[PDB]
């Protein structure tokens, strides 16, 4: 229970960053993402260096999510899972503003 | 309308970087609950 422990908390599917297929893991403190059907990891980001997280609303023809690190980083995460796309969306955007403020390392 | 992003052919390739709708997302702000005081459960010890 956000014991520095690799517990995922929310298991997201088919999410492509610039298109490149992947799946998006948010654990206790740190969001990770990973393509669909590899083991190895490639993004992984720590909610104490994100300050926020912006969505890509309807209108597109990709709804997505961006994070926006108070480091000066962006990562842009496209719901391409047909299933739940919309939902994960909302759902990935509330936990993470939720632990966002939680983890908030930006007081230094 | 167009894609504000993608001018001409530069990533059609591996379709990563070329275009993509950044420019256009409800910005969504770290979020905290609305708490005063740290003990809800704590004062509810009853005795020791």
């Amino acid at each position: 229970m956000a014991t520095s422990s690799e517990e995922v908390l929310l298991i997201v599917k088919k999410v492509r960053q610039k298109k490149q297929d992947g799946a998006l893991y948010l654990m206790a403190e740190r969001i990770a993402w990973a393509p669909e059907g590899k083991d190895r990891f490639t993004i992984s980001h720590m909610y104490a260096d994100i300050k926020c997280q912006k969505i890509s609303p309807e209108g597109k023809a990709k709804i997505q999510l961006q994070l926006v690190l108070h480091a000066g980083d962006t990562t842009n995460f496209h719901f391409s899972n047909e299933s739940t796309a919309v939902k994960e969306r909302d759902a990935v955007k509330d936990l993470l503003q939720q632990l966002l403020p939680k983890f908030k390392r930006k007081a230094n | 309308a167009h894609h504000l992003k993608r001018g001409a052919t530069m990533n059609e390739d591996s379709n990563e970087e070329e275009e993509e709708s950044e420019n256009d997302w409800e910005e969504v702000e770290e979020l905290s609950e609305p708490v005063l005081g740290d003990v809800r459960e704590s004062t509810a010890f009853s005795r020791s």
